[PDB]
RNA sequence: AGAGCGCAAGGGUAGAAGGGGGCCUGACUGCGAGGCCUGCAAGCCGAGCAGGGGCGAAAGCCGGGCCUAGUGAACCGGUGGU
RNA sequence: CCGGGUGGGGGGGAGGCGCCGGUGAAAUACCACCCUGGCGCGGCUGGGGGCCUAACCCUCGGAUGGGGGGACAGCGCUUGGC
RNA sequence: GUAAGAGGAGGUAUAGGGAGCGACGCUUGCCCGGUGCCGGAAGGUCAAGGGGAGGGGUGCAAGCCCCGAACCGAAGCCCCGG
RNA sequence: GGCUACGUAGCUCAGUUGGUUAGAGCACAUCACUCAUAAUGAUGGGGUCACAGGUUCGAAUCCCGUCGUAGCCACCA
């Protein structure tokens, strides 16, 4: 889907593996002209710790976990309290 | 024709050229024969490459 | 006994793991060799030339900026008139065509024969099997190709070495000659590098230089940080 | 002149193109008038002039081949080089 | 390679070797590299076996948990292939 | 179906999917060359990756960037048989 | 093109990490044993280990050039 810590979604088209052929150096060129099209997925993961006292699941980026453990010791400093999964789990951020 | 093999003349001391023809089965090795270069006077030339 | 006792204090004489170059060795190495009295250094270099590389054994002669400090004698074969030419230099019976035979046989006063270009064919058929390969026959080109011949047996009396790559590279150039105080010994190193790369062939990968050891008669060696 | 004239054919050929030897490398470079041919683009003819040469005492011819088949615009890029 | 080599300690003692020669392509006390193939040890970096649990994936009368697999599986990027 | 999942199935190898012919009766031979297909801890070849010999360019230079060798590199095709 | 891997007698394959003293089975000729053929045995015909240098004193046993041959890749203005 969609990392809740800095956005990051999807990438399509000429967003690509593509084929190509390419060029490069073999004398002409690789075997020189060479062309074509394709498509770019993003990644993401599931990462859950508790924070507080309740339980707490994040769909976070690749390169982006240590920025949710910084939530967690951000979190801490102010005032959870109760039943709230994804209610305090959105006060956070 | 290839096979029979095209070659072209290379003077001395560095350049001048022209364009020629070879032949192997001949027992012909490095074909040496006169010519004139662009700059200066009569020399030589050695068999080259492609 | 085992590496000799002598050897021990020069397992010490060596401390198997240094340098010295050209010049500590000249001096520090002028010392190092302890046995008779000719410490010859024996440059004992090895490349990566390969015991063949298809065609590849060197040659290179070399005589250094002054002498070794030996003799040939050369004994010679040079029909008669060559024979003049060579004959105000290093000779032992020059003998036109004739001293073939009793090399065949009888006298063996020698080493070389300054040859010709002629007798290189005469020369290079009978005694060719052992004179070569071991390092004395014509080989036109190891002090054998003519009447200039003399005047390289003179650059024979000043030295020969015949640069080569055997299986090793090896090769090995003796001087020093127990009195060459730090002087020569430096001078005829350098020298011999020189002339190294003077006559050395090419279209082989790896690294020139290296294995340069100074080994003496019998003693010390341990490369030389094989250049400067 | 019916043979050879490299290989198909045709013209041509000894007052030589054929066949022998010596010498050599003009199977040049920079051009090139005026032409053949012609829808274009191609292809085909050549004195002459300068260079600097090969042959011959010369006179002289030599910018391949007795002549017409042996070939491939351009774009792409390799190549040694200014 | 059955030809003998190398290496270690006990004993006893001034003898033990080496060289053109003699023998073959090549000599054999002896100082140095390297090839050869093998042992080992340090750098560099893969192969393959087995265990472990908490990521991860299922599962159990409300699980705080226990139970099974487990860094394999699934997912993101990417490599080449069918 | 892009997924979550849906069916299969609240089925579990006497079961579910696919293919060929088609009640019952007598019977189904011979060739693995090509091809598909089952298999194999060697190998040929090949990708990114890894490693970094040798080197280039540039600047007083320290340095920065670029090229890539030995060997290490999968499936795939070939290879060995069924 | 890069890469490898063979290419030896008519047929068919060894030996191939040198070193001698280059082959074996089938094919053919002479004989032999045989009551007679087959089987086996004992000789002989043919290598020019594909082609040339380089290493070895001495490569059919290595490097390299050249084609002929097959697998893979991948270059086809």
């Amino acid at each position: 889907k969609v990392c809740e810590i800095s956005g990051k979604r999807p990438i399509v088209a000429n967003s690509i593996q593509r084929r190509g052929k390419a060029k490069r150096e073999g004398g002409v060129g690789k075997k020189t002209t060479g062309i074509s099209k394709r498509r770019q997925y993003p990644n993401l993961q599931k990462v859950r710790v508790r924070v507080a006292g309740q339980e707490i699941t994040f769909r976070v980026a690749a390169s982006h976990i240590p920025k949710v453990y910084e939530l967690v010791e951000r979190a801490k400093g102010l005032k959870l309290e109760g039943l709230s999964p994804k209610e305090i789990k959105k006060e956070l951020l | 024709v290839r096979i029979k093999l095209l070659l072209e003349c290379t003077e001395c001391k560095r350049r001048n050229y022209a364009t020629e023809k070879n032949k192997r089965n001949t027992p012909n090795k490095l074909e040496l024969r006169k010519y004139c270069p662009w700059c200066r006077k009569h020399t030589v030339h050695r068999e080259v490459k492609i | 006994p085992k590496h000799g006792k002598r050897y021990r204090a020069l397992l010490e004489k060596v401390d198997p793991n240094k340098v010295y170059t050209i010049d500590e060795a000249a001096r520090l190495v002028k010392e190092l060799a302890t046995a008779k009295f000719d410490e010859t250094v024996e440059v004992h270099a090895k490349l990566g030339i390969d015991p063949r590389r298809s065609d590849q054994n060197v040659r290179g002669t070399v005589s250094l900026p002054h002498g070794l400090g030996k003799q040939v004698r050369v004994l010679a074969i040079a029909k008669g008139e060559k024979i003049k030419e060579a004959e105000e230099a290093g000779a032992d019976y020059v003998g036109g065509e004739e001293i073939i035979q009793k090399i065949l046989d009888g006298w063996m006063d020698f080493d070389a024969v300054v040859a010709t270009p002629d007798v290189m064919g005469a020369v290079g058929s009978k005694l060719g099997r052992i004179l070569g390969p071991r390092g004395l026959l014509p080989n036109p080109k190891a002090g054998t190709v003519g009447f200039n011949i003399g005047e390289i047996i003179r650059e024979i009396k000043a030295g020969r070495i015949e640069f080569r790559n055997d299986k090793t590279g090896a090769i090995h150039a003796p001087v020093g000659k127990a009195s060459f105080p730090p002087e020569k010994l430096a001078d005829n190193i350098r020298a011999f590098i020189r002339a190294l790369e003077a006559h050395k062939p090419e279209g082989a990968k790896g690294t020139f230089l290296r294995s340069v050891y100074v080994t003496t008669t019998m003693g010390p060696s341990v490369r030389i940080n094989p250049h400067s």
